[PDB]
RNA sequence: CUUUAAUGUUUGAUGUUCUAACGUUGACCCGUAAUCCGGGUUGCGGACAGUGUCUGGUGGGUAGUUUGACUGGGGCGGUCUCCUCCUAAAGAGUAACGGAGGAGCACGAAGGUUGGCUAAUCCUGGUCGGACAUCAGGAGGUUAGUGCAAUGGCAUAAGCCAGCUUGACUGCGAGCGUGACGGCGCGAGCAGGUGCGAAAGCAGGUCAUAGUGAUCCGGUGGUUCUGAAUGGAAGGGCCAUC
RNA sequence: UGAACUCGCUGUGAAGAUGCAGUGUACCCGCGGCAAGACGGAAAGACCCCGUGAACCUUUACUAUAGCUUGACACUGAACA
RNA sequence: GUUUAUUAAAAACACAGCACUGUGCAAACACGAAAGUGGACGUAUACGGUGUGACGCCUGCCCGGUGCCGGAAGGUUAAU
RNA sequence: UUUUGUAUAAUGGGUCAGCGACUUAUAUUCUGUAGCAAGGUUAACCGAAUAGGGGAGCCGAAGGGAAACCGAGUCUUAACU
């Protein structure tokens, strides 16, 4: 039976040009008003999947 | 919608790229609407591209290789 | 009244020491007050971080009539 | 823990606002500022105070 | 399991 | 209006009967040499009761589960996130149910900037006035102060006061610190647009270091990015926020 | 019942030794007897803790539910104040 | 009298007696999706449930809590 | 065997013989190897049946953006040094 694909982490991550993965920043979901406008800047551009992650993502998304 | 590259293209046989003729020559797909034609790999032939998107750079390689692109 | 509490170290100390030889932006020192100040070249951020400015080599000094510490970037 | 949210919205036609607290329970007089407001891109007038 | 062995 | 009182309209509503649905675990007749059942006749009830569907309440009668971890065994007690100092062996880091404390807020000024200013404590003198209130002088030299715990800073003040004020700006960010990770911190500089200053210049909150909660789901505003025949719309995305 | 050519003592040692070190003792093999040892046999400790085990039992634990109970509609009609 | 057939025979269970409380009979109650049946071919001097346990002398104070019983005006309140 | 550590007085085995525990299927990636190579390969099916037909499809030669879309660029932002 085909590998079948863990749903949510499908939701989360994307594969990239050279084979990682871009996925969007933890804490811009609410409780805003505290958080500093700096904070929240770096927060909204994507980012990269770390080196130690890769082996957990990649195993959720064998389609990817 | 699908990408078409210069590579094909040359390939329709029949001068004119179309999606049905793309389509025949089995480099899109049967049930895409919309096709566009990148820059990539070289154009040789002239050809004729008639209603789909062209980005500059593939409208360059299409006019240089002496072909028309006429939506 | 019972003790058991604490709270994560601060990595505050010496980043760069003296002659290393740093890229502009770069934390010479974590530091709580001004142990050191920033001299030539170098920066204070809020926390009192000290930074660089200019590219150069982290130089010590021991500046003016308080004797206080300095840091500063020489350029290389 | 008495201090509170409140937005100050752009005095501009613009939606936009920024955030913040107060203590409605001493200074419940509105809140007016100068800020920046980035879809006219011109420093218009904030309004509002919860 | 009655104290012992074996009452 | 303070609060009552006289017809309605229909509508149920409490109400009155009726009988014909329906109940009869009264009597009788026949199928029948039958305390079942069916039909019939009568008596008694009667739109009640009862049952179906929906619905609030009750419901250890039954059912399925939950009922944390650290711990000088376990339990009791205590503790569980964060901040400060010591233990920590002069870079970082570093354990214990080691030693001591603090936070889960506050401030539209207690933020910005320009200008200015400088404590504590003791002695001497001085109305009410006292060991200590306010006044003057000398000593003193930051032992003060810093919204708060500790530590490190602080006079060029970061301490104190006034004016003008919103930089407690939006977009970004070379380059660093710190983290297994999520992430967290510092940051010159660039662009727009601000305030204070004659100007050089300063300002992306507060002397710094606690003051906090991922993700899902949902709310509000913005934004045609998406829109399942087409145009719309719902819903979704994106940005702000709860 | 791993295999045995299967002694004492004092030490040592995964810390209570026939088997290790030192030393003492003892010619080879039975039979009748005794139970101080072989942490003797029997039974994968019942105590104790642990497992995000099991089962029953309890209750103003949670969530449901049979039952009990409330009303609305249906089977359900007529004539009068 | 009964009881742990096989480590407990007992002070435990039952018991006559007593008290509460339910029940108008198609009874309450109990076994049953139901029909049917026990209760009972009985009918409140009966039948069920609960407690207490011959008998003698007796069994006081408390209804706030928790249960239960009664209430109807307000308040709150389902489907519709 | 399990342990920081076992002659251990901790576990298992009276002895022998036979038997007794990392497989299989489909996905997926990686290595090695073979083929072909900007291409590679076909599935069901067809069949002259391990041939041949069948290119439906799948992977790869293009990415960036949530997306519209743009494209060797793209996104971010009014714009980026
Ligand atoms: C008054 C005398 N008693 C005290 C209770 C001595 C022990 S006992 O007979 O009573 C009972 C059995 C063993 N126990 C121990 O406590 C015990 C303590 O250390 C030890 N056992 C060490 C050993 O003796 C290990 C031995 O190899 C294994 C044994 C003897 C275990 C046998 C199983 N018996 C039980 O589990 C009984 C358990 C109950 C009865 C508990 C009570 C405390 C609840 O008693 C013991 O364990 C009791
Ligand atoms: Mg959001
Ligand atoms: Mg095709
Ligand atoms: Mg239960
Ligand atoms: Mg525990
Ligand atoms: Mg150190
Ligand atoms: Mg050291
Ligand atoms: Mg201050
Ligand atoms: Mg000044
Ligand atoms: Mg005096
Ligand atoms: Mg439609
Ligand atoms: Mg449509
Ligand atoms: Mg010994
Ligand atoms: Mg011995
Ligand atoms: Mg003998
Ligand atoms: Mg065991
Ligand atoms: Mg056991
Ligand atoms: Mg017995
Ligand atoms: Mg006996
Ligand atoms: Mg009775
Ligand atoms: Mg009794
Ligand atoms: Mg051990
Ligand atoms: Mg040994
Ligand atoms: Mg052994
Ligand atoms: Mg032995
Ligand atoms: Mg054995």
């Amino acid at each position: 039976p085909k590998i079948k694909t863990v749903r949510g982490a499908a939701k989360r991550f994307k594969k990239t040009g050279k084979g990682g993965f871009k996925h969007k920043h933890a804490n811009l979901r609410h409780i805003l008003t505290k958080k500093a406008t700096k904070r929240k800047r770096h927060l909204r551009p994507k980012a990269m999947v770390s080196k130690g992650d890769l082996g957990l993502v990649i195993a959720c998304l064998p389609y990817a | 919608t699908a990408e078409i590259r210069l590579s094909d293209l040359a390939k329709v046989e029949g001068g004119v790229v179309d999606l049905n003729t793309l389509k025949a020559a089995n480099i899109i797909g049967i049930q895409i609407e919309f096709a566009k034609v990148i820059l990539a790999g070289e154009v040789t032939t002239p050809v004729t591209v008639r209603g789909l998107r062209v980005t500059k750079g593939a409208r360059a390689a299409i006019e240089a290789a002496g072909g028309k692109i006429e939506e | 009244t019972r003790n058991g509490r604490d709270s994560e170290a601060k990595r505050l100390g010496v980043k760069r020491f003296g002659g290393e030889s740093v890229l502009a932006g770069s934390i010479i020192v974590r530091q709580r007050g001004t142990k050191f100040h920033a001299g030539a070249n170098v920066g204070c951020g809020r926390d009192h971080t000290l930074f660089a400015k200019a590219d150069g080599k982290v130089k010590f000094e021991v500046k003016g009539p308080k004797n206080r510490k300095f840091i500063s970037i020489e350029a290389e | 823990g008495i201090r509170e949210k409140i937005k100050l919205v752009s005095s501009a036609g613009t939606g936009h606002f920024y955030t913040t607290t107060k203590n409605k329970r001493t200074k419940p007089e509105k809140l007016e500022l100068k800020k920046f407001d980035p879809v006219v891109r011109q420093h218009v007038i904030y309004k509002e105070a919860k | 399991x009655t104290x012992p062995f074996x009452x």
